[PDB]
Parts: C-alpha cells; structure tokens; sequence
RNA sequence: AGGAUAAGUGCAUUAUGUUUAUGUGGUGAUUUGCCCUUCUGUAGCCA
RNA sequence: CUUGAGUCUCGUAGAGGGGGGUAGAAUUCCAGGUGUAGCGGUGAAAUGCGUAGAGAUCUGGAGGAAUACCGGUGGCGAAGGCGGCCCCCUGGACGAAGACUGACGCUCAGGUGCGAAAGCGUGGGGAGCAAACAGGAUUAGAUACCCUGGUAGUCCACGCCGUAAACGAUGUCGACUUGGAGGUUGUGCCCUUGAGGCGUGGCUUCCGGAGCUAACGCGUUAAGUCGACCGCCUGGGGAGUAC
C-alpha cells in the first residue's frame, strides 16, 4: 500500500499554479509563495495523503466503466495515460455538457456515429461534390475523438474521472447533477471540497495523474484484488 | 539633549566670513551643554543649479546635539546669514548622530571641483582646522 | 513632551518612591504633567481643537481615576486632587 | 512668420552657428533661431500659411515652421546648429529632421522644458 | 520630452518615446484640473484602478496557450 | 439522463406562466415560461421553472424539472414541530404548533401547496413579497428548517438527538 | 549561510545604502534618472521603505542644492 | 569633474478617453391556459 | 485576580495641531538688447490680444498664489478634515522588552466642544482663472452647450450661527469565526536578491471559504456569530420645507 505514497516524496510540483492569493481552502496541504511569485511542493502533499490514499481502493473494486474526461494543453496525454486499460474508457478532444444529462440523445448520435464511421472508413461515404463529403468527414473525426469515450461503453460510468479543474468546471458540474461519485485530482488553484475522492497534486502531466493510477502503485492494486469475489473471479489483467 | 543634524553652504565671494563665525557657533552650543558630534567641510562644488546667483558653492556638515530652543536659531541664523545661502536639518529618530559616508565625496571636491583660491582656503579653515571651539 | 526628569520628579513625590509609575496618584500626576505641556503648545495660539481631543482625553481619564480613587480611599482622593490644584 | 533672407537689407552677424528654441505644444509650435550670444537671426511660427484647428500643432505644420525659420539664418551666415526642447507636445521630432534636412547640425539636442508648480487655476465653466 | 541622451540602436534624432518616465508625469499630464487637497485620491490617483487591466492583459496571454488557440 | 424522484400521487399545481420577448432582433415570438410545484403529500424541495413556444409543452418541461436535482422529505403528523420563521429572498413565512381540529386555512394557489407539505395546521402568517412566484417555498425552506418527532420523553429528547450518531 | 547580510549586490535594480540621510551624494543615484529627477514608483517596482524615505531625503537635498529639482537643470 | 545607475534603455497622449440644436399619449397574440404516478394529493379539477 | 483597560522609559511612521525658516520655474509684467506678423482659442469656430511693434528670445529686476514626478489601494486627525521641503512648541497613534497599577469597565437622554467649501466681519493680498456683466459661437432660440474679456470672489489668518455625499458608504466600543496575498511599516531570521519569503504584531487593500443579501456586494476592518447601551423610520409627491 505505502508504494503511492514513496512515490509522493518522488513527484508532487507544479512550481505555483496562479495568483498571489491562489485558493484559501486547500492552502493547508500545500506550500505557499517565494520571491515576488507563488511556488508549490511535492513536500505538503503526503501528510494529506498518508491516510486518504485509501480512496483508490474504492473505485477499484466496482471497477467496469470508468471515464477520463477533462483534457486540457498537457494534461490531455496524461487523461489518455491513466486509462490505457481495457476497461477504461477517455476523450482526447475537449468536454462539453449535455454528455451526460441528455445522455438520451447522445446514445442516439452513438448509433449514428459507429454506423457512419463504418462508411467513411471503408471508402463508402462518397458525392459527386467531394467537398461535402471530405467537410463532413472532418467534422465526423471531431466527433469520433471528443466521444471516443462514451462510444464504446455500456452506459453512464460507475465514478468519474477529472484530472484537470482549471478550464474543464463541466466535467465536474455534470457528475453532481448524475449523483455519480467523483474522483478528482485538485491543484493549488482549485478546492478539495465538493468532490468525494482527491489526489492532492497538480493537473498536468504524469506527477499524480498515473503515478497512484498506474501498476506502479498497490492502492489503485489492492482495490482490484477485491474485485475478484464480488461481480467476477478473475479481471485484475484489465486494468492499470 | 537630543541630535539634528544640520548640513549647510556657502557663497563663494564671501567665504572669508565663515572661519570666524563657525567656531563662534561652536562656543554658543558647548555653551548651553549640547556637543559637536561632527564638523566636517567638503569643499568646494559645483551646484546642481544656481542658489542666490553663482554656480558654485561650499559645503559644511556641522552635526549639533544641544538644548531644542538653540538649534532652532542657529539654523535660521544660518539659512539668514551673509556668506551661508542655505541650510537644511533633519530629525533625530532613525537616523545618525554622523551622518553617511560622504568620506571620497569630501576629497572629490577638493581634488577636482575646486577654484585654488582665497575662498577655498577658507573652506579649510572651517571644518579642518576644529570640531569644536570657545570663542 | 515628557521627559525622564520631569517623570522621576513625579515618582519621587506621588506614589511609591520607586519602580511604579502604574498607580492611581502618580498616574493622574503624570497625565498632569502632559495637560501642563499641551497648555504650553496653547500659549502659542487658540484654533488647536485637532489636538483639544486629546487634551479631553486626558481629563476624562482623570475623572475616571479620581471616581475609583474615592471609592478606596478618601485621604488619597482629597490629597491628590488639592496638590494637583487645577480650577477656580 | 519668416525673416530677411536677402542681403545687406537687416544687421548681419555671420557667427557661423546658433542655437534654436522650440516651444512644443498641442495648439502651435514655436520655433525661434538665436545667435550664441543670445540674439534673434530668425523666427517662424506653425500659423505662417494659416493651420488651424488640431492641425496647428501636428508634425507637418511644425515642420514647415522649421523650414520657414531656418531658411532665413543663411544670410545672418549660420551654418551650425543645437536645439532646445520645451514641451512633450507632437511634432517636436518632425521638427528635428527638419532643421537637420535644412543644412546643419543636430547633435546636441537638450531637454530643458520647464516646470511649472501648478500656482494657477486653469478655465473651466463645465463638467469636465 | 526628447532627452538630452540618445536611444539603444540610436540616430541622430533623440526621441522621448525609449528612455523616458518621469517627466511631465503630474505636471501637464492634468486636464482642466483645479487646485485640490483631497478630491486626487478618487479624481485622479487610479493606480490600483489601472493595475488590473495590465494584469488581466498578462492572464489572457496563459489562457489562448491553455485552449490551445496556439 | 438523470434520475427522478416520485410520489405515488399526482400533483400539476401551476403557479405562473409568462412570455418571452426579443422585439425588433427576429420581432416577437410566441414563447411562454411557467412555473409549476411538484410534491409529495409530507413534502419535496420540487420547484421547477421551465420554456417552450405554447403553454402545454411549457407547462410539461417545467414539471419535469420540478423531479430532477430534486428529492422528496418527511415530516410526521399534519404540523410542525417547530415554531420557526422560514424566511426565504425576501418572501418570509410563519409557523406555530397547532391542533389536527383546524386543517387547511390559506387562499389562492397556497392552500394546495401547504396540503403536501405537512405544515397547513402550523400555517401562519406571510410577509414580505407574497405574489405567486416566492410565496410558494413553504414546502422547500420551511422543510429546512424541519424538526420532527422521534422520542418517548421530553427530557431525553435532546439527548435522544445526540445519540442518533454517537 | 547565516549573517552575512549585504555580503552581495542584493535587493534592488541597484544597490545604494542609507534612504533617509542624504549628506553622501554617490548612493543615492541609483534611483535617479539622467534627467536629475527621482525614479517614478510605479513603473519600477522599487522598495518601498527605501522609496518613501527618499522622497523627504531628496527634497531637502534639493532645496540645498546638492541634485537637480526640475528638468530645465537637466 | 554626482545633472554619471549612465534612462533600472521599465516603456508607449504621460490620471476626467470631453464639445457644433430637436420632434405628445395608449395599442401586438386565443372562451376549455387541458394530455407524468398507487396510497398521504393536483393545475375550473378527479383516481 | 487578569481575562478588560490605564501608565513610565525605549524605539518608529506620518501632509494631525499651533508658530518660525526657504529655493527654483511656466503664466504675468517692466526694462534694455536682438528680432517681424500673426498670436490666441476650440469639436471646428469667432469674439479677444497685436504693428503705439505683439508672439518668441538673451540679460536683469518686479510679484503673489503655488510646489511635481517621489505620491501609494501609503500614512495622520475626532468624522467630515490634513499635501512644497525643513525646524521649534506639542498632540494622538504604531511596535518591543523591563516595570507598575489591578474592573479604575460599556453605552450615553441632557450637555459642552469643535467647519471641507463657499457665505462672511476686519486685517493680508492679487500673476492666472471666474458667478455677475458684456461680447462671441450654437440655434426655433440660446439662460443650458462652448469660448473670450472681466469684477466680487478664488488665495491667506482668525472670528459668527458650523452647511454637505459631515463614510470601517457600515452608531459606539468590544469578544469570537479556514486563510492567503497587496499597500506599506515595528522587528526576529535569509542568499537580507527587487514594493519578496518565513517568525510575530501594525493599520490599510485584493481575492475567496463557513454564514448573509432582492441585487450589486459583504466575508476575520462583516453586510457572519453576537453583546450591552443609545440614535432613527412607518407609501409617494408636496417637505429637510412648514409649524
């Protein structure tokens, strides 16, 4: 278990996020200015996460349909790094609402979606105008990677996973409107409160985005190990 | 009692009156219990801009401790007088009863900004000769 | 203002003779004593309200402590409040 | 708003060089040739072929100025020449390039606009 | 406003518009203004005012590289 | 596309409707808004405004969203068990403990949303802003505000309270 | 590393010493631009403390005639 | 010779971003304003 | 008793109050020298000033308000209030250790005391600007709008009833409630590394959490949680007038 958090006093930064005055509420866990600006430490992160690691735990033992949503300018990689698994679903392409509330409709474009796909990629989407074919071709592909996520899955997911708070508020204003628990990775911009499991951390890159959520750990591996007497007998190879 | 640190100059043209008159001015602070802390002449400069005609003038930091009553009419004697054009005093909290290093800015004047005259020795005869005196 | 010698003067003949300032009688003789300096800033001129304020802020306060002192004691109250003078 | 530009016709000087005087504001342009010792040889003004309006005080009308009054400094025999600058008003660089253009010398080019204290009340019968 | 000093990549044209600061700051930089002694602080004096919308300048410069419109 | 929250019992109480209007960008439109209250029978936070072209399909979306992001609460007996002063934006309400000998006593469109609430014993008097579209929170801040009945004595009933999580 | 205060060129653009005495005319400069004339606070950043005492200090080295006051004396 | 932090080359109209005449009062869009639930209940109003 | 408040020396910030001292430069003027036609004003404009030689410029004198930029969201005063710089006389606040007193507390009907500004009596004083009054420009006009001459006034000091947007816009004062940072400051510590950070206080401001508002907004200086004790309101207009 103690593996993600010797891996906290390993990676934790961001060097500040913004503001002078960055967010009240989470200055506890974190470090504060230094020289004219504001600087952050991997140092005031584990004593937070030397019990409240045990949340990883929760949402690896019911684990099917999990959804990586929030991308942002280098923390997309990282959304789609975390949920390299099998039973993990992602977006690459930004988040946006209705995606879950209008979920009804959304599975109705799904049906579309797969079938004209199946078209476009066999060669079968021609018109004696090429430029209304190639233009909706385009505009097909942005739809293919912004739902890339809910497209191959069996339904509204059993968690949801935001990695970023900083541009992509949606993802986490939608999952408290479905009910559905959240799993939350929170910078020193952004407040632990209102969202039921954190990583005290940073948004970007792979510092607490796949260092806990990853075969590295044995937090996001002993959770899964329960899985194994509960729905199935056996389904620890399908996920990180 | 307490420090105001007077700094002051003087006119060129009637710089032979100062020799007499600061050691006088020293007499009548020793002489109501205050001290010199200082008295140290810079020299002749070259002014920033004119003051009372003429480009140039010659510098006296006097430093007074002594009783509030005096210092208050010393330094409008001085900023008043026929040969000082202006004077200027600072207060006693957080502050010297010394002042700064102005150490090469005293020898710079000497060296350089000097006339080598009658007015220049007298500048000497005034800050370099005592520090304190009873006229 | 106030100064050490006029303070040490004051110790010496109001209150205990040493190391108290704090006590009723010598703390109404030391606010005394800035009253007497702020009537010297009023022998200069009479438009001074700005400072006034604080003139009455001192008497109140002489009031204050002249009220609890004759509730202790009378010898000190009568004492102090002739040999302080101040009215006609 | 121009001075004898023909000869033996006003007192001659023929000192070689001078120093100008501009006046920069956001209304005119005063532009004003001494002699070294402290004479005028020449002056113009930016309402010498009648600008008004906004257009009194901008670049092209503190440039023909410029070109009025130095034209005349030729026949006082001046060749040379050092500028004073008063004022942050516009055209007080076209102004330059235009003495410069005229031919002579710009090297020396002094900032001495004054410091008023602000000891008067300027007009106002409005809001603003 | 030209400065008696010339500029960095200097001409024989000395320009107030790369090295300088100070001068007609309060002085001329005034429109119709009256004699006052306390009406500057709110009238005039609008630094804390000005500050924010250099400073909301210097956000949107992060946030078009954050959207990637970069 | 959400959960929702039922009754076992219908409830259609429209409180207002509305029109939207533009004027001159695309003229006016035949747009309406409404306002339609959704309880329980013991009470809900159900309040839903809503906008569609005519009145039906407005009145419709505005029930629906008088189900979703809310859940139904509880009180038992016909009165409150608090004389608290429910106080919500500037529309501000009154209760009292009160007999099961007086029922219902309000007008209008009050005396159908009080009958769900539980409170219509304890009802007294609203000040403030009482037109229709605030005075109608009864059911939401004076459930809130809610106390309600779960001891056999007076004097264990605080240390009843303290017991119930300790 | 413990008082070794000053050892270095730290805080300011520039360093000068003393803000409130004005006898030495040499480290004062630092916050003087070509024109003769203080350094404008906003624009800079300057230290604060070291500001506030100049403004005094550099007015009474003015009226004494030991910096210029007003651009004409540029 | 300290007008030499040299612009800290940190700098950009530098703190009112202003002014050359006006024209009455009300007026469009409905008579079922009705199509989600057992019991504790509802829109003229009901299980 | 100290858990409230008061007081001594030590230190520190600031335009608090009262009274002294002092320099440079634009407008304005005179003089002489040099020198010729526009100058001014503004949205653009005309009235204005000027050939009796204006405008500008060199030298030297005149004079009074005024004092930048530093100066900031700073700081001070009782609130309104205080602004060139300095000292004398003195207030009131801000910090720190040694030391003392030990509810001496809170509020305040009545109350006395007390002015930004102009109004205003006398004394000081007048360069610029200005109600009025004239004239221009504008237009259905043009008293508003905008300018130009031009006076009391502005500008100084006290004095007479102290007017107001006379304010932590928020009574008085105090206790308690996640902070961070700005301005700028006592002081411990730093590479004193740039109005910084950390330690511990300071007023003073941005940002936002618990809680609050109708909204803006407030949020450790509350508009939160409250305390005592006093002030004041009961639709608008007509009326801050009448009586």
């Amino acid at each position: 278990a103690t593996v993600s958090m010797r891996d906290m006093l390993k990676a934790g930064v961001h060097f500040g996020h913004q503001t002078r005055y960055w967010n009240p509420k989470m200055k506890p866990f974190i470090f504060g200015a230094r020289n004219k600006v504001h600087i952050i430490n991997l140092e005031k992160t584990v004593p937070m996460f030397n019990e409240a690691l045990a949340e990883l735990n929760k949402i690896a033992s019911r684990k099917g349909k999990i959804l990586f949503v929030g991308t942002k300018r280098a923390a997309s990689e990282a959304v789609k790094d975390a949920a390299l698994s099998c039973d993990q679903f992602f977006v690459n392409h930004r988040w946006l609402g209705g995606m879950l509330t209008n979920w009804k409709t959304v599975r109705q474009s799904i049906k579309r979606l797969k079938d004209l796909e199946t078209q476009s990629q066999d060669g079968t989407f021609d018109k004696l105008t090429k430029k209304e074919a190639l233009m909706r071709t385009r505009e097909l592909e942005k739809l293919e990677n912004s739902l890339g996520g809910i497209k191959d899955m069996g339904g509204l997911p059993d968690a949801l996973f935001v990695i970023d708070a900083d541009h992509e508020h949606i993802a986490i204003k939608e999952a408290n409107n479905l009910g559905i628990p959240v799993f939350a990775i929170v910078d020193t911009n952004s407040d632990p409160d209102g969202v039921d499991f954190v990583i005290p951390g940073n948004d970007d890159a792979i510092r607490a985005v796949t260092l806990y959520l990853g075969a590295v750990a044995a937090t996001v591996r002993e959770g899964r190990s329960q899985d194994l007497a509960s729905q199935a007998e056996e389904s620890f190879v399908e996920a990180e | 009692m307490r420090h105001y640190e007077i700094v002051f100059m003087v006119h060129p043209d009637q710089s032979e009156q100062v020799p007499g008159m600061i050691e006088r001015y020293t007499a009548a602070i020793t002489g109501a219990e205050g001290k010199i802390h200082r008295l140290e002449d810079w020299g002749r400069r070259q002014l920033a801009y004119p003051i009372n005609k003429l480009h140039k003038a010659h510098y006296v930091l006097m430093n007074v401790e002594a009783p509030q009553e005096v210092i208050d009419e010393l330094e409008t004697t001085f900023r008043f007088n026929d040969a000082v054009i202006r004077s200027m005093v600072m207060r006693t909290k957080h502050a010297v009863t010394e002042a700064s290093p102005m150490v090469k800015a005293k020898d710079e004047r000497r060296e350089r900004r000097d006339d080598f005259a009658n007015e220049t020795a007298d500048d000497a005869e005034a800050g370099d000769s005592e520090e304190e005196e009873e006229e | 203002s106030l100064s050490t010698e006029a303070t040490a003067k004051i110790v010496s003949e109001f209150g205990r003779d040493a190391n108290d300032t704090g006590s009723t009688e010598v703390q109404v003789a030391l606010l005394t004593a800035q009253i007497n300096h702020l009537q010297g800033h009023f022998a200069e001129h009479k438009k001074d309200h700005h400072s006034r304020r604080g003139l009455l802020r001192m008497v109140s306060q002489r009031r204050k402590l002249l009220d609890y002192l004759k509730r202790k004691d009378v010898a000190r109250y009568t004492r102090l409040i002739e040999r302080l003078g101040l009215r006609r | 708003a121009k001075a004898p530009i023909r000869a033996r016709k006003r007192v001659r000087k023929q000192v070689s060089d001078g120093v100008a005087h501009i006046h920069a504001s956001f209304n005119n342009t005063i532009v004003t040739i001494t002699d070294r010792q402290g004479n005028a040889l020449g002056w113009a003004t930016a309402g010498g072929s009648g600008f008004r309006g906004s257009r009194k005080s901008t670049p092209f009308a503190a440039q023909v100025a410029a070109e009025r009054c130095a034209d005349a400094v030729k026949e006082y025999g001046i060749k040379n020449l050092e500028v004073m600058v008063k004022g942050p008003g516009p055209g007080r660089e076209s102004t330059i390039r235009a003495l410069n253009a005229a031919g002579f010398r710009i090297t020396n080019i002094t900032d001495v606009t004054p410091i008023p204290h602000n000891g008067c009340r300027p007009p106002k019968k409005r809001r603003v | 406003p030209v400065i008696k000093v010339r500029e960095n990549e200097p001409f024989d044209v000395a320009l107030r518009r790369f090295k300088r600061s100070c001068e007609k700051a309060g002085v001329l930089a005034e429109v119709r203004r009256r004699e006052f002694y306390e009406k500057p602080t709110t009238e005039r004096k609008r630094a804390k005012a000005s500050a924010v919308k250099r400073h909301a300048k210097k956000l949107a410069r992060e946030n078009a590289r954050r959207t990637r419109l970069y | 596309a959400h959960i929702e929250k039922q009754a076992g019992e219908l409830q259609e109480k429209l409180i207002a409707v509305n029109r939207v209007s533009k004027t001159v960008k695309g003229g006016r439109i035949f747009s309406f808004t409404a306002l339609t209250v959704v309880g329980d029978g013991n009470g809900r936070v159900g309040f839903g405004y809503g906008k569609a072209r005519e009145v039906p399909a407005a009145i419709q979306k505005a029930m629906e969203k008088a189900r979703r992001n809310m859940i139904n609460v509880a009180l038992n007996n016909g009165t409150l068990q608090h004389p608290v002063k429910g106080v919500h934006t500037g529309s501000r309400v009154f209760m009292q403990p009160a007999s099961e000998g007086t029922g219902i006593i309000a007008g209008g469109a009050m005396r159908a949303v009080l009958e769900v609430a539980g409170v219509h014993n304890v009802l007294a008097k609203a000040y403030g802003s009482t037109n229709p579209i605030n005075v109608v929170r009864a059911t939401i801040d004076g459930l809130e505000n809610m106390n309600s009945p779960e001891m056999v004595a007076a004097k264990r009933g605080k240390s009843v309270e303290e017991i119930l999580g300790k | 590393a413990r008082y070794f205060r000053r050892r270095k060129f730290c805080r300011f653009t520039a360093e000068g010493v003393q803000e409130i005495d004005y006898k030495d005319i040499a480290t004062l400069k630092n916050y003087i631009t070509e024109s003769g004339k203080i350094v404008p606070s906003r624009i800079t950043g300057t230290r604060a403390k070291y500001q506030r005492q100049l403004a005094r200090a550099i007015k009474r080295a003015r009226y004494l005639s030991l910096l210029p006051y007003t651009d004409r004396h540029q």
